[PDB]
RNA sequence: GCCCCUAACCCGGCCAUAGGCGCCGGUGCUACACCCGGUCUCAUCAGAACCCGGAAGUUAAGGCCGGCGCCGCGCUCGGGAGUACUGGGCUCCGCGAGGGCCCGGGAAACCGGCGUGCUGGGAGGGGGC
RNA sequence: CCCCUGAAAAGAUAUCGGGGGUGCCCAAAGCUCGGCUCAGGCGGGUCAGAAAUCCGCCGUAGAGUGUAAGGGCAAAAGCCG
């Protein structure tokens, strides 16, 4: 898997739509609410905190995985399952494309070069604007350090700066 | 009806009076129409000139006029049809019209119908409506040969259902059976009228 | 691949028809008489596409110049060079603006 | 080039009640069916009454050899047997084309099947050949024999 | 008791009630000369000409294809109507059940024989049928959802309800209804 | 013969402010219907329909008019919002993808409010010439 | 050669750009007239069943329209005669 830093910048068009798209990769994310996410649960919480990205960019749907396992974990043993509600917002629609001489990749992939150079599915990713909300936390106020610790632990295995908003209901 | 998506057709084909599949058609023509339609108790003639705004109807007449000249028959028979027709036959070549096409709208065309006896007395007052030759009424149902006949043989077979099945001929002063010869009274008052207008 | 050249060749969002004005449309539009000398717009009817002119006629206004049976023959042009459109009222709309 | 047919159709030539032997019955059971229905072929089926395949004679002494054969060395149920597999054609078939399905198949008999996809009776080699003797043309055996 | 005097009166003279048709039904896989004879018995059993229903659709489970007649129908009117419907009504039984009416004044019931109707014997030639019987009663006013001009819905309140068409029959057909 | 006014009827235009569900009414001399029959023209398995002949009944329904609620819909109305986006200039910021400033244009969803056919020609009816 | 997208709301527009198709087939799948309404769902009905024929209600086209894609089409452009 190539580095981030490849797949980071929006260069084109989205490229979503699976009925077009060839062998398009599954998603490989099990999970996106976690914690309680029953309704009548959620009245108990009264703090919002918000994951917000700062810059335009691609997040890979491995590194919005690893953001949410490290997150959810933290608030799993330092806060309970049942003192908080954790929802990874966003999901990753955009195919990931890349153009390598491979193995058994159609015809045209044993052409070397720029020659046919429309890559093939690599990995799915998520397009984020500015102020787009990643990782949405309901919670109590009196977990408001260890839900900051664990949103700036997601943080750091996101590929773009984000900071934390916290805001009530 | 439900939903942003659905269609309301149009108000005269929801309504159900309009085929504009066979309107079309007749506006292609560019010609006016002579719209025959029929009631329950009454028929309708027209002459009907198509504008982008709205149809301009030039004459347009109900059975109700054959009173004007002392028609004593069924306000729909057949011979009240053929009446009907010289009517506003006559009074649209007062007003210019030479020709015209048939407008049935959702009538069949059956053979011997009432609107092509609308249409046939069209054609005898100088209006030309071109027309299949073999769909137009025989003289003898013109002029209501088929009415006297049925009362003829029912007033010898059940004279009570004479006097309910033509309650109303009776206080017209009319016995059904010279229908025939009224009918004749009947065509020469609307002739010689229309004629000698035309003189003038 | 280099563009395909089809008598309609960019015409899906030309063609289409929102669902509002799906089914037959109205028939006021043949009840114009144009005589020579008048401005029409030419507006495509996708109802009745066999007689329709083609993409690139979408919008222009011409002249009448006279009548063929029923259709109008209709001047207008391209840029630069003169075009005759011969087409039936059902893709014409007078010209409102002179 | 053989030309003048019967005209008869696969229908009248069909035997329908073929005898029947069910799966799990072996096979000195076989041949002591054979020997009661005096036919050239069984009809196998299940327990559900589903037949699943045809039996013939040739099929079953070709079992026996192939399996019981050694003497040099000298010191099943009626499932194992059955064809599920075999030339068809429907009720309007000719005979013509049976024969050719029952030549080229290689089978001694042909099953028919409906538009369903169900048996309903199966044709033979003998009944071909009384079809012929209804039928047939005239030929001297010169031309027929081997 | 003729089908103009079999009529349920209510309080306005345009609400009473009859039977608008009578038809009966014979679905007969495809047998052609078993339909001829489906066709005859019909013909002699009701007094009218059947109508040959073709298929609507082509199912090769049941070996039929659209395009061809399986079935033989008629509909009855005002006096050959009621007659079978008496005639029908006795192999029956005299005995409807209360769950065979819909909710539309309707109702349908099959006779699985023919020899259980009057003025029938049993034929060797042509075998033994079973037929349906759908019966539709209604108000005056109907022909309002059916004239070819000015086509509408009849009001809610001129439409034969299941309360009504079930006192038709028990107090105008007499037919138990349980 | 003519000008004027005017329901339900006929022929239209735009084709939901016109549609759909439910509720409460008005309309019947004429007109519209339901309605009554099948000799004739005409038609089907069936006079149901279509077609023909008619007038006992009925406003029960259809039609037309009035009112209310809901959904749908419409609006050149208020907020959203001069927001999003955008034509032109820039030795203006940022490592960079990008953003900012000045001149000129400017939404959409959604929320609230309002509205729920309008109208052309003829027949019939009234008035006057 | 043909359709959609690329294509930036006139026109035009390339790449060994993306998703696909063409070298036919049909005497009816062509012409016209008339009648009907499709997918699907529901209620009732001997065989009969998920599905056959029959009676009714609903049903914006969720069907069909030879064949790619896009467009059009409901007293029809579909189905039946
Ligand atoms: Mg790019
Ligand atoms: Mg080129
Ligand atoms: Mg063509
Ligand atoms: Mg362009
Ligand atoms: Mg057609």
């Amino acid at each position: 898997a190539r580095p981030a830093r490849c797949y980071r910048r929006i260069k084109g068009p989205p490229y979503t739509r699976e009925e077009y798209i060839h062998g398009a990769p599954m998603i490989q994310i099990p999970k996106f609410d976690m914690g309680t996410t029953s309704a009548a649960a959620r009245a108990a919480f009264t703090m919002v905190a918000k994951l917000v990205a700062e810059e335009r960019g691609q997040i890979r749907m491995q590194a919005l995985e690893a953001a949410r396992q490290i997150s959810s974990k933290y608030l799993t043993k330092y806060v309970g399952d049942a003192n908080y509600y954790l929802r990874l917002n966003v999901v990753p629609h955009h195919v990931l494309r890349e153009n390598r001489m491979l193995a058994m990749a159609g015809a045209d992939r044993l052409q070397e070069g720029m020659r046919l150079a429309f890559g093939s599915p690599a990995g799915r990713a998520a397009r984020v604007e500015p102020g787009q909300v990643i990782f949405y936390v309901e919670f109590k106020p009196e977990h408001l350090a260890h839900v900051k610790e664990a949103l700036r632990r997601a943080a750091s295995k996101l590929p773009i700066p984000t900071r934390i908003v916290v805001e009530p209901k | 009806a439900r939903g942003a998506r659905y269609k309301v057709p149009f108000r005269r084909r929801r309504e159900g009076v309009t085929n504009y599949r066979k309107r079309r058609k007749l506006l292609l023509s560019r010609k006016p129409r002579l719209v025959v339609r029929k009631t329950n108790k009454h028929l309708i003639a027209q002459i009907v000139i198509a504008r982008p705004h709205g149809d301009e109807t030039v004459v347009g007449l109900d059975t109700r006029v054959l009173s004007k000249f002392g028609w004593k028959g069924d306000e729909n028979n057949t011979s009240a049809a053929y009446l009907l027709g010289l009517i506003v036959g006559y009074k649209a070549r007062a007003k210019g019209i030479k020709e015209a096409i048939l407008d049935i709208g959702l009538h069949r065309p059956t053979p011997g119908a009432r609107v092509f006896a609308v249409m046939k007395g069209v054609i005898d007052a100088g209006v030309e409506v071109p027309h299949g030759e073999e769909v137009v009424p025989s003289e003898e149902r013109i002029r209501g040969e088929h009415v006297a006949e049925y009362a003829k043989r029912l007033k010898e077979e059940a004279p009570e259902a004479y006097k309910a099945r033509f309650s109303r001929y009776l206080q017209r002063g009319l016995p059904p059976e010279e229908l025939p010869s009224h009918f004749e009274e009947v065509k020469k008052k609307i002739v010689e009228y229309y004629e000698q207008k035309l003189a003038k | 691949v280099k563009r395909t050249h089809g008598y309609r060749y960019k015409s899906r969002k030309l063609l289409s028809k929102a669902p509002r004005e799906r089914g037959m449309s109205g028939l006021s539009r043949l009840l114009y008489e144009y005589k020579p000398g008048d401005k029409v717009v030419i507006d495509i009817d996708p109802t009745f596409i066999s007689t329709a002119p083609h993409r690139r006629y979408q919008g222009k206004v011409g002249v009448v110049i006279g009548t063929r049976g029923r259709a109008y023959v209709i001047e207008t042009y391209i840029g630069d060079k003169k075009k005759i459109i011969i087409t039936t009222p059902e893709h014409l709309r007078p010209h409102l603006g002179g | 080039p053989v030309k003048h047919v019967t005209g008869l159709r696969a229908r009248d030539v069909m035997l329908s009640d073929v005898p029947m032997v069910n799966v799990r019955d072996p096979l000195s059971s076989i041949r002591k069916a054979f020997l009661r229905s005096k036919s050239g072929i069984l009809a196998v089926v299940d327990d559900s009454g589903k037949v699943v395949g045809f039996i013939t004679r040739r099929d079953f002494m070709s079992y026996i050899a192939e399996k019981s054969l050694g003497y040099w060395r000298r010191q099943g149920t009626a499932g194992d047997l059955a064809k599920s597999e075999y030339p068809t054609v429907s009720e309007s078939a000719t005979l013509e084309e049976v024969a050719y399905k029952m030549l080229a198949a290689g089978t001694d008999y042909v099953v028919v099947i409906d538009s369903a996809g169900q048996p309903i009776g199966v044709v033979t080699k003998d009944e071909l050949v009384k079809a012929y003797k209804e039928r047939g043309r005239s030929v001297k055996v010169g031309e027929l024999m081997t | 008791m003729k089908w103009k005097e079999l009529v349920l009166v209510k309080d306005h003279p345009m609400k009473r009630v009859y039977i608008e048709k009578v038809v009966v039904n014979i679905g007969v896989g495809t047998g052609g000369e078993r339909l001829e004879k489906a066709a005859n018995l019909l013909r002699e059993l009701t007094g009218a000409e059947p109508s040959l229903r073709r298929a609507k659709r082509s199912i090769k489970d049941f070996g039929i294809r659209k395009g061809e007649p399986i079935g033989v129908a008629v509909t009855l009117r005002r006096d050959k109507a009621v007659e079978f419907l008496m005639r029908a009504l006795q192999a029956v039984g005299n005995r409807i059940k209360r769950s065979s009416f819909d909710e539309r004044g309707n109702v349908c019931f099959g006779i699985k024989e023919h020899i259980m109707l009057p003025g029938v014997k049993y034929d060797p030639a042509v075998g033994i049928w079973g037929m349906d019987v759908c019966v539709r009663l209604a108000k005056p006013g109907l022909r309002v959802q059916l004239r070819r001009r000015r086509r509408s819905k009849v009001g809610k309140g001129q439409l034969v309800t299941r309360e009504e068409a079930v006192e038709f029959f028990q107090k105008v057909l007499g037919v138990q209804v349980d």
